[PDB]
C-alpha cells in the first residue's frame, strides 16, 4: 500500500483494520485475517456405517488421504475417475458416495451421453407403448397451530401481563 | 448427508505486544502530590505526554478517599495505550465530589 | 375497421426469436452466527449462549435456503434422462443452430450467444458463500442436451426416448400445430431459415449491444450483494455500546461490568442477523417462484409446443431454445407471427341446392367477385368444393349466408 | 410436517433461556425479587420471548406462503390434470397425458398420473411429400414413411401404415416447390369405382 507519511493504519469498509505502522520500525504491515471455515461431516446412515469424511470449507489442503475440491479441503474420501449418479452433494459439481467399502469423492455424471441417429430423410416412429402410471405428491396444509402470546410470556403472572400491556 | 457441525479456526501460534519502544516516567507525581491545587470556579488542568504512565502507583494508594472509573476499570489502565491525558484539578468540600 | 362482412388475413408472415429472461438461483451465503456476533470471544459467546436456540435457528434458516438453490437450478436444467448430442453434420434444413449449440473451442462447453450472457452480468465475519451443487460447464451441457434433443427430435425426447425426425417436418408439425398447413413450410422454407437465421443475428446484436435487458439477474445479484454489505456495516454500528468494537471493550472494561456494554452489542446485531435472515427467507420465496415458472416453461415450452397465449412471447409459439445464465435461464422462444393482411369480404355460410355449407377448416372469401375457402391463419384461397366444406339445414336459417356455387369433383370423373 | 415439529420444539426450548435474567422461570424470580427490580429482570424476558414469537410467527407466515403455492399448484392439477386431459408437457408425469387419479394423504394430496409412452419403435425413411402428376401431395394426418420398397402415410405417434390416397393426402402447388419431395402412385380409389 502507497500509506501517506501521516497514517498510522488504514481500514476496509468493516471499520476492521486492514493494515498498520509498527510502533517501534517505520514499516506497515498488511493484517490478513486467520484462515476458517465450515467443517462439514459427508456419511452414509449410521445403521449403515460410522465411516465419516469431512470437508473444510474453502481452505486450500495446508492448514487443517486429502483431496482438494472447489468447496473445500475434503479429508477421508478417495477420489474416483469413473462418474455416477449424485447421492451425497459436496459442491462445484462434486458428489460423494459409500461404496466398495469406504467413503469415494467424484465429479457427478449428468447421465449417459445418447447422440442422436439424426439425418434429413429419415424418421423414428414408436411401433408400441407401455402406459405408465406415475405417483405425484403435493402438500396442502400445515397444521393449524395457534399461540396465546400473553400465555407463553406471563404464565399465571399478573406481574409480567402488567408489564407486556 | 452432509452435515455442517461446527466452524474450524486457526489460532495465534504466538502472542505479540508492542508499545513506542522508551522509559520516561510521567508526572502523576507532580499532580497528585503537588504543592498547590486551585479554586474550583478557576480549575487548573495538566496536559500529560511523551510518558510511560504506571497507574498501579495511583490505584493502591489509601490516601485516595475515592478512586472512580466510568469509560474503563482500574485494573486496565496498565494495558491502554493513549494519544492524549488531560489531569483537570481544583479544591472542593468533600460533600461535592459526588 | 370492423364490420359484419369483413375479415382481415395475414397474406404474409413474420418469425420472430424474443428473448426471456428468469432468475433461478440466489448467492448460496451461509454465515457462522456466533462469528458475526461475538467472534474471537469466550466470554461474548458465554453471554450469547443466554439468548439459546437463535444461532442455531438463524444457521438452519439459511442452510435450508442453500439446498434450496441446488434444487432449483437442478429442476429447471435437469429436465432430462441423457445428455443428447447433435451430429457433426448439421443438415437441420437451413437453420444455423452454431450461435446457440455448444462452442467446441472454449474451456466451458457454451454457446456464441451464452458467453454473451456471462459478460453482461456482474469477507471474513463468519459470512461465507457456498459453491452451487452444478458448475455452469454442467448447466451447459445441459442446455446441450436439451437444445440438442429440441432440434434432432422435436418434443419426442420429452415424452420418451428421442424419436428422430427432419428438422424441417418437425417444423411442419410445429407449423401445423398452431393451424398452419403444413405447404405453407415447405412453399417458404428457404424464407422461414432466412427469417430465422436473421433473427437469431438480431438476438446477437441486442444482446452484445447493451446488458440493459438483464435487468430480471442483475437485480438479484445487486439485491444479494447490497443486503450482504448491510449485514458486515451493522458490525461497525454502536447500539448505544461504549465502542462498537469488542476488543476495545474487552481491553477497556472489567468483567462484572464489561458485560452491561457487551449485551447491547449481542442484542443490536443479533437484531441485524434475524433481519437479514427474513430479507433472505422472503427473497428466495420469490427466486423460489422464478424457478418454478422456468421449470414450467422449459417443460411445457422447450420440451414440446406450447399453446397458452403469450406464455411464450408475443406470436403463436412454434418451439424455444435454453441458454444458461449466470444464476439464472435465457429462453429464445421462436413464433410465427401474422404479417402482412388485407381485408376483403366473408360469410358464415354458403347456400347450395337449398342446403347450407361451413368449411371444414378455414373461413370463406370474397375477392370483390368470386368465393374462396381459406385456411384461417394464413391466405390460401381454395375453390369450394364438397372436399372443403360439410353441410348443415337450410338457406332460411342463418343470418349473413351467401350467393355461391361448389364444385364437386365426381361431377366431372362420372361424366367423362 | 417435520419443519413444524422442529418450529414448536425451538418455540418451547426458548422459554428455557435467561435473555440476561437472572433465571428461565418466572415465578423464581417473583418468589426472589420485589418491583424495584423484578421489573428489571423481567423486562428481559418479555424482550428475549417476545422476539422468539415474532421470530416463530414470520417463520410460519413465510411457510404458509410455500405451502398455498402448493395448494394452488394442487388445485390447479385438480382442475386440469383430473377434471380434464392437459396439453401441457411433462406437467402431469413424464409422457402424454390419458388421466389422473387423486388420492388423499397426511396434510397432502398424491396423484396417480396415467400417461401413454412411446416404448418400441423402428427407423423408417421418410420424405415431406411425394409427386403424383407433377402435382405434389403431403399428409392430412401422419406422415409419409417407407419400408425401403413401398410407400406408406401414418399416424405420427403409433406405426400404422396405409396405402398413400387421395383421402388421407391433400395437394398444393406442384414438385418443384417442396425441397427433399420423392416420386410415389397415389391411389384413387374412384378408377376402379367407376370402372366396376
Ligand atoms: C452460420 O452463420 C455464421 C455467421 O453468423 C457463420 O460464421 C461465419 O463464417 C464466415 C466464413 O464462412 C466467417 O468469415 C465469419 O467470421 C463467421 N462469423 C463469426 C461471427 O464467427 C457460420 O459459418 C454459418 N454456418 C453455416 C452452417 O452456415
Ligand atoms: C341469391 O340468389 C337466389 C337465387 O339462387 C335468390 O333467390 C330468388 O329470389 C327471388 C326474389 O328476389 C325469387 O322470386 C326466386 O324464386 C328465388 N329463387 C330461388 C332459387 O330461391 C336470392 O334472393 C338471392 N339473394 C340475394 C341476397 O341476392
Ligand atoms: C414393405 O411392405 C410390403 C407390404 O406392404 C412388402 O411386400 C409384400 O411382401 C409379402 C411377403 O413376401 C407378399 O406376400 C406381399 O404380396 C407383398 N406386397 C406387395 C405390395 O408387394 C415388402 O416386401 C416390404 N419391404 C421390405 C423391404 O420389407
Ligand atoms: C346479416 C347482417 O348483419 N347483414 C348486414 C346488412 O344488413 C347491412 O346492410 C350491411 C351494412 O354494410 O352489414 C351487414
Ligand atoms: C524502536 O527501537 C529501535 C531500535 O533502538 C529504534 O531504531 C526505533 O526508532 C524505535 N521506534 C520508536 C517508535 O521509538
Ligand atoms: C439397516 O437397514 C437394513 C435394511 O436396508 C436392515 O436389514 C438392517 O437390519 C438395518 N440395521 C440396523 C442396525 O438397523
Ligand atoms: C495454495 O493453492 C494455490 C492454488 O492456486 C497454489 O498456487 C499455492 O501455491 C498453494 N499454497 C500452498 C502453501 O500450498
Ligand atoms: C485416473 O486415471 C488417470 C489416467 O487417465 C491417471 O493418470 C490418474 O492417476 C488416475 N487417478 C486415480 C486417483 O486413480
Ligand atoms: C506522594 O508522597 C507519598 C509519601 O508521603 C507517597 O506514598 C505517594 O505515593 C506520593 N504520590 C505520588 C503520586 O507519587
Ligand atoms: C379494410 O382495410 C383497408 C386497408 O387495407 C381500408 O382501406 C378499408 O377501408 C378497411 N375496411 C373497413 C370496412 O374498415
Ligand atoms: C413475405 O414478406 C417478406 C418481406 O418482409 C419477403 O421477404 C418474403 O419473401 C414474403 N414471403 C412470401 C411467402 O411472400
Ligand atoms: C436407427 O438407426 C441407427 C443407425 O446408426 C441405429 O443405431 C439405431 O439403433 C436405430 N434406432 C432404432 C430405434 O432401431
Ligand atoms: C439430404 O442431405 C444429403 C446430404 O447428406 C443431400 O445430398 C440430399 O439432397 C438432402 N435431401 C433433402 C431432401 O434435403
Amino acid at each position: 500500500k502507497k500509506f501517506l507519511p501521516f497514517q498510522q493504519f488504514g481500514r476496509d469498509i468493516a471499520d476492521t483494520t486492514d493494515a498498520v505502522r509498527d510502533p517501534q520500525t517505520l514499516e506497515i504491515l498488511d493484517i490478513t485475517p486467520c484462515s476458517f471455515g465450515g467443517v462439514s461431516v459427508i456419511t452414509p446412515g449410521t445403521n449403515t456405517s460410522n465411516q465419516v469424511a469431512v470437508l473444510y470449507q474453502d481452505v486450500n489442503c495446508t492448514e487443517v488421504n486429502v483431496f482438494q475440491t472447489r468447496a473445500g479441503c475434503l479429508i477421508g474420501a478417495e477420489h474416483v475417475n469413473n462418474s455416477y449418479e449424485c447421492d451425497i452433494p459436496i459442491g462445484a459439481g462434486i458428489c460423494a458416495s459409500y461404496q466398495t467399502q469406504s467413503i469415494i469423492a467424484y465429479t457427478m455424471s449428468l447421465g449417459a451421453e445418447n447422440s442422436v441417429a439424426y439425418s434429413n430423410n429419415s424418421i423414428a416412429i414408436p411401433t408400441n407403448f407401455t402406459i405408465s402410471v406415475t405417483t405425484e405428491i403435493l402438500p396442502v396444509s400445515m397444521t393449524k397451530t395457534s399461540v396465546d402470546c400473553t400465555m407463553y410470556i406471563c404464565g399465571d403472572s399478573t406481574e409480567c401481563s402488567n408489564l407486556l400491556l | 448427508g452432509i452435515y455442517q457441525t461446527s466452524n474450524f479456526r486457526v489460532q495465534p501460534t504466538e502472542s505479540i505486544v508492542r508499545f513506542p519502544n522508551i522509559t520516561n516516567l510521567c508526572p502523576f507525581g507532580e499532580v497528585f502530590n503537588a504543592t498547590r491545587f486551585a479554586s474550583v470556579y478557576a480549575w487548573n488542568r495538566k496536559r500529560i505526554s511523551n510518558c510511560v504512565a504506571d497507574y498501579s502507583v495511583l490505584y493502591n494508594s489509601a490516601s485516595f478517599s475515592t478512586f472512580k472509573c466510568y469509560g474503563v476499570s482500574p485494573t486496565k489502565l496498565n494495558d491502554l495505550c493513549f494519544t492524549n491525558v488531560y489531569a483537570d484539578s481544583f479544591v472542593i468540600r468533600g460533600d461535592e465530589v459526588r | 375497421a370492423y364490420s359484419n362482412n369483413s375479415i382481415a388475413i395475414p397474406t404474409n408472415f413474420t418469425i420472430s426469436v424474443t428473448t426471456e429472461i428468469l432468475p433461478v438461483s440466489m448467492t448460496k451465503t451461509s454465515v457462522d452466527c456466533t462469528m458475526y456476533i461475538c467472534g474471537d470471544s469466550t466470554e461474548c459467546s458465554n453471554l450469547l449462549l443466554q439468548y439459546g436456540s437463535f444461532c442455531t435457528q438463524l444457521n438452519r434458516a439459511l442452510t435450508g435456503i442453500a439446498v434450496e438453490q441446488d434444487k432449483n437450478t437442478q429442476e429447471v436444467f435437469a429436465q432430462v434422462k441423457q445428455i443428447y448430442k447433435t451430429p457433426p453434420i448439421k443438415d437441420f434444413g437451413g437453420f444455423n443452430f452454431s450461435q446457440i449449440l455448444p462452442d467446441p473451442s472454449k474451456p466451458s462447453k457454451r454457446s456464441f450467444i451464452e458467453d454473451l450472457l456471462f459478460n453482461k452480468v456482474t469477507k471474513f465475519n463468519g459470512l461465507t458463500v457456498l459453491p452451487p451443487l452444478l458448475t455452469d460447464e454442467m448447466i451447459a451441457q445441459y442446455t446441450s442436451a436439451l437444445l440438442a434433443g429440441t432440434i434432432t427430435s422435436g418434443w419426442t425426447f420429452g415424452a420418451g426416448a428421442a424419436l428422430q425426425i427432419p428438422f424441417a417436418m418437425q417444423m411442419a408439425y410445429r407449423f401445423n400445430g398452431i393451424g398452419v398447413t403444413q405447404n405453407v413450410l415447405y412453399e417458404n422454407q428457404k424464407l422461414i431459415a432466412n427469417q430465422f437465421n436473421s433473427a437469431i443475428g438480431k438476438i446477437q446484436d441486442s444482446l452484445s449491444s447493451t446488458a440493459s435487458a438483464l435487468g430480471k439477474l442483475q437485480d438479484v445479484v445487486n439485491q444479494n450483494a447490497q443486503a450482504l454489505n448491510t449485514l458486515v456495516k451493522q458490525l461497525s454500528s454502536n447500539f448505544g455500546a461504549i465502542s462498537s468494537v469488542l476488543n476495545d471493550i474487552l481491553s477497556r472494561l472489567d468483567p462484572p461490568e464489561a458485560e452491561v456494554q457487551i449485551d447491547r452489542l449481542i442484542t443490536g446485531r443479533l437484531q441485524s442477523l434475524q433481519t437479514y435472515v427474513t430479507q433472505q427467507l422472503i427473497r428466495a420465496a420469490e427466486i423460489r417462484a422464478s424457478a418454478n415458472l422456468a421449470a414450467t416453461k422449459m417443460s411445457e415450452c422447450v420440451l414440446g409446443q406450447s399453446k397458452r397465449v403469450d406464455f411464450c412471447g408475443k406470436g403463436y409459439h412454434l418451439m424455444s431454445f435454453p441458454q444458461s445464465a449466470p444464476h439464472g435461464v435465457v429462453f429464445l422462444h421462436v413464433t410465427y407471427v401474422p404479417a402482412q393482411e388485407k381485408n376483403f369480404t366473408t360469410a358464415p355460410a354458403i347456400c347450395h341446392d337449398g342446403k347450407a355449407h361451413f368449411p371444414r377448416e378455414g373461413v370463406f372469401v370474397s375477392n370483390g367477385t368470386h368465393w374462396f375457402v381459406t385456411q384461417r391463419n394464413f391466405y390460401e384461397p381454395q375453390i369450394i368444393t364438397t372436399d372443403n366444406t360439410f353441410v348443415s339445414g337450410n338457406c332460411d336459417v342463418v343470418i349473413g349466408i351467401v350467393n355461391n356455387t361448389v364444385y364437386d369433383p365426381l361431377q366431372p370423373e362420372l361424366d367423362s
